[PDB]
């Protein structure tokens, strides 16, 4: 069997990955470290107008979600942002050029979700890398599919990378998993390495 | 001055 | 005794049931899924005027915490509502109509308090639901006692739930640990069955 | 070898000193628990005009972490109080006088930093303790070295520690390791005994 | 009234 | 425009 010393070394060890940012990769799309999402070249954000911020019971502004909070780690129900329909796209200024090897999604695990679905979660998605930052055609880097079976945090790595750099990467998302009215993405995350 | 929040009130769920 | 194999499956599953909101059970009280305070429902805030805001050394304003903050999962030291004296109440309009089948406190762990006593926790409380919205005489849905001596999560069962449906909540505060000024509410959360 | 159950208490355990602040001290440096800087007492903030904040597309001010970011939990790359070069300074106001025991000081972990170097990280460092809160020459309590190969948090305990009380601490930056523009704290945590 | 967001951009890397 | 930031200070504990 195992001793107690070494039940102890797994937990250790465990605790520290869980620790750093879950995955242990750093992660070029993350706000705080300097990534910021180009407004004018994301989709219409999902406006619903159910919640209203006031003062002193009068009546102020709508409350959204807008398309940097893919950028921030928070990821309780709610801190996602919308579009409407199953199609939609962000464009991310990462915080450095880098050679992207990996990108990894998030969305809110069925265990917190009514009735055990997540049906406004991305599908199949891709991404695209902009050589030059002020380029608007975009070459793409993978295909894949998140899947709303699997953990909630999911990571892809580029199946054959082809090492050039890049600054501004596309999130395009093609399908989501069945819901009539949005799509709700919670992180994105991009992976690789620095000059 | 006075103390302060600013209040949010859903009448609708909001995406998740 | 155990394979290393099974050890590793059984951190596995304690970090997942952590990482999900640490109990695993949706909350239709939290307030970025869509729930809200009725604030002229819920007990004055107790007003307390040591934390001064202000900008380039010109005074401003008080910071306080509002009823908001007891559906929000920060649960840092402070990060509390507290109202004046052991008795008090919130009303929350759930983020869906459900079914309550339990409601989960949670408090600063004695551990990061000075002396470890935690004298202004809520003790002794009751659950009301509101069939019609805006009713203002509510039903008794359970009453429980938050052990001061316990882990700082507490999830109470509706000990013979009776399954109609409510939105709007009211969290009854009786007693508190005997903090002689304020109780302060951590995080409050509402589990149940939706439509 | 060990049992099932011995496997599940020793994870529990785990579990419970990570959610308490990690380390399950209390932290009189926490602003949310009535800490908080003097100003006009650190160091002169790095202002970088990197990061734009704006408002329909039009220009109005930029972002920087002011020192009050050291006294705040969120520790994720870039939630950090940065200032010019090696050496500099944080004074601050405990939440309550305490008799200072040791003192924590984490940075973010070399995973999720490009190249695996974290050298803007403090190094040799010292605190000092004011015993009349308006005094301006204060008493060392203790010297120690961040170690840039060591965990990402790491506590400090006073050698030989002489039990007066202090409500007003300096944190200073004597040296980091190696980065040439700036020092980057991203939290700072004072433990003891209250009155 | 309407809604709303303040924007953050960046053009050079913050300290980390 | 310039930098920027809201300070809080306590003269002392708020409610824990
Ligand atoms: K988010
Ligand atoms: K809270
Ligand atoms: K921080």
């Amino acid at each position: 069997g195992v001793t107690e010393e070494q039940v102890h070394h797994i937990v250790k060890d465990a605790l520290q990955r869980y620790s750093e940012d879950r995955i242990g990769l750093a992660d070029y799309a993350l706000e705080s470290g300097g990534a910021s999402v180009i407004s004018t070249r994301c989709s219409e954000t999902y406006e619903t107008k159910t919640a209203l911020i006031s003062l002193f019971g009068i009546p102020l502004w709508y409350h959204s979600q807008s398309p940097r909070v893919i950028l921030q780690p928070d990821v309780h129900p709610g801190n996602c942002w919308a579009f409407q329909g199953p199609q939609g796209f962000a464009v991310v200024r990462l915080s450095a050029r880098i050679r992207p090897t990996a990108v990894t999604l998030e969305h809110v695990p069925k265990a917190l979700s009514p009735n055990s679905t997540i049906s406004s979660a991305p599908k199949d998605f891709a991404i695209f890398g902009f050589d030059e930052d002020l380029q608007q055609e975009g070459t793409l880097l993978g295909k894949f599919t998140y899947d709303q079976d699997g953990e909630p945090i999911q990571t892809f790595h580029f199946q054959a990378p082809g090492r050039g750099t890049y600054q501004v990467v596309e999130l395009r998302i093609l399908t989501n998993w069945g819901h009539p009215e949005y799509t709700c993405i919670y992180r994105f995350r991009v992976h690789g390495e620095p000059a | 001055a006075r103390s302060f929040t600013l209040m949010l009130r859903y009448n609708g769920p909001p995406p998740t």
